[PDB]
């Protein structure tokens, strides 16, 4: 198949920001290169087609570029309806393949930082022989997160599942981590800890068998 | 105007099969190329097949072939998706487009797309367990832990919808498993603890599950 390769995949912008967005074709493929936009729960909609012409009824804001295989898409000024998920597309064979997808979003001016609520293992569970530790993240914008969990000091790698950021009715983000423990393992331990990391600020709980 | 409508979507087996439709209105397909394209959760877009309803002829992508057939009826100006072989990998949002028409082979109008769901997974309810907690004559957090069930949904509420503010549903994780576990928790002041009464309501339809436990500090 033809690769798209899209960069970059995501991008934090003002309004009014000029944002310029590329695409590499892993071979020729002339002008056949279209430009679609996508935002959550939508359809794509195409924006350019042929490399360089604007859909109809599409801001004359948008314009696409070529140079070789190296296709760019730039919006002059970036108005609040532009921020999306933008896709290229080469049709110039079958399979036609699309770019990997940029992320336009909103940069967040005052960002807001999570609320973190961690929870030991119930009993009920304990006397099933089984132990989740339930991290908890909610009300945090930009949506985006990395959860880190300790037992005592040490970097817990195995049994951790964290869902990817949903959007709350506020359009600030949630997320949810748990960790799998054995009994054994959460009762060896003096604490175990969870770090959420949001715009490079930590925020630890920590929970003991106590 | 150009309008494409899809309907079929649906959980199936590993195995199964599915039927997608897309009706079209403003223009007849016969002008024109149609084709499916498909959106894994979280991932970007996949082209599967393609169609001419005027000659029949076909197209398909490598993942799909001799798995899925794609046709058309002009007379009732509406392609179709036939999904056999069913896979987990196949699990996506489906959308049909057209071409453009002539030499216009950019996909000018999509659908809205319809959600297929391959798991091997089997319906079960979920456990439910009291979360329980502290900052005197301040707030402290509670809750439930509804663990292990399929398919989504469940609703959970408190005092049987009584008590409704510092209440905080979380979106489920899908476990490696293959199956969901979510978590409610209310914030309710220190004050209250061993005194006022906190029941979550788990209710999981799939599994006709009703389950209410309380939670004590």
């Amino acid at each position: 198949d033809i690769q798209m390769t899209q960069s970059p995949s995501s991008l934090s912008a003002s309004v009014g920001d000029r944002v310029t967005i590329t695409c590499r074709a892993s071979q020729d493929v002339n002008t056949a290169v279209a430009w679609y936009q996508q935002k959550p729960g939508k359809a794509p909609k195409l924006l350019i087609y042929s490399a360089s012409f604007l859909y109809s009824g599409v801001p004359s804001r948008f314009s696409g570029s070529r140079s070789g295989t190296d296709f760019t898409l730039t919006i002059s000024s970036l108005q609040p309806e532009d921020f999306a998920t933008y896709y290229c597309q080469q049709h110039y064979t079958t399979p036609p393949t699309f770019g990997q997808g940029t992320k336009v979003e909103i940069k967040g001016q005052p960002k807001a930082a999570p609320s973190v609520r961690l929870f030991p293992p119930c009993s009920e569970e304990l006397q099933a022989n089984k132990a989740t530790l339930v991290c908890l993240i909610s009300d945090f914008y930009p949506g985006a997160v990395t959860v880190a969990w300790k037992a005592d000091s040490s970097p817990v790698k195995a049994g951790v599942e964290t869902t990817t950021p949903s959007k709350q009715s506020n359009n600030k983000y949630a997320a949810s981590s748990y960790l799998s423990l054995t009994p054994e393992q959460w009762k060896s331990h003096r604490s175990y800890s969870c770090q959420v990391t949001h715009e490079g600020s930590t925020v630890e709980k920590t929970v003991a068998p106590t | 105007e150009v309008q494409l409508v899809e309907s079929g979507g649906g959980l199936v087996q590993p195995g199964g099969s599915l039927r997608l439709s897309c009706a079209a209105s403003g223009f007849n397909i016969k002008d024109t190329y149609i084709h499916w394209v498909r959106q894994a959760p979280g991932k970007g877009l996949e082209w599967v097949a393609r169609i001419y309803p005027t000659n029949g002829y076909t197209r398909y992508a490598d993942s799909v072939k001799g798995r899925f057939t794609i046709s058309a009826d002009t007379s009732k100006n509406t392609a179709y998706l036939q999904m056999n072989s069913l896979r987990a990998e196949d699990t996506a949002v489906y959308y049909c487009s057209r071409w453009g028409g002539d030499g216009f082979y950019a996909m000018d109008y999509w659908g809205q797309g319809t959600l297929v769901t391959v798991s091997s997974a089997s319906t079960k309810g979920p456990s439910v367990c009291p979360l329980a907690p502290s900052t005197s004559g301040g707030t402290a957090e509670l809750g439930c832990l509804v663990k292990d069930y399929f398919p989504e949904p469940v609703t959970v509420s408190w005092n049987s919808g009584a008590l409704t503010s510092g209440v905080h549903t979380f979106p489920a994780v899908l476990q490696s498993s293959g199956l969901y576990s979510l978590s409610s928790v209310v914030t309710v002041p220190s004050s209250s603890l061993g005194t006022q009464t906190y029941i979550c309501n788990v209710n999981h339809k799939p599994s006709n599950t009703k389950v209410d436990k309380r939670v004590e500090p």
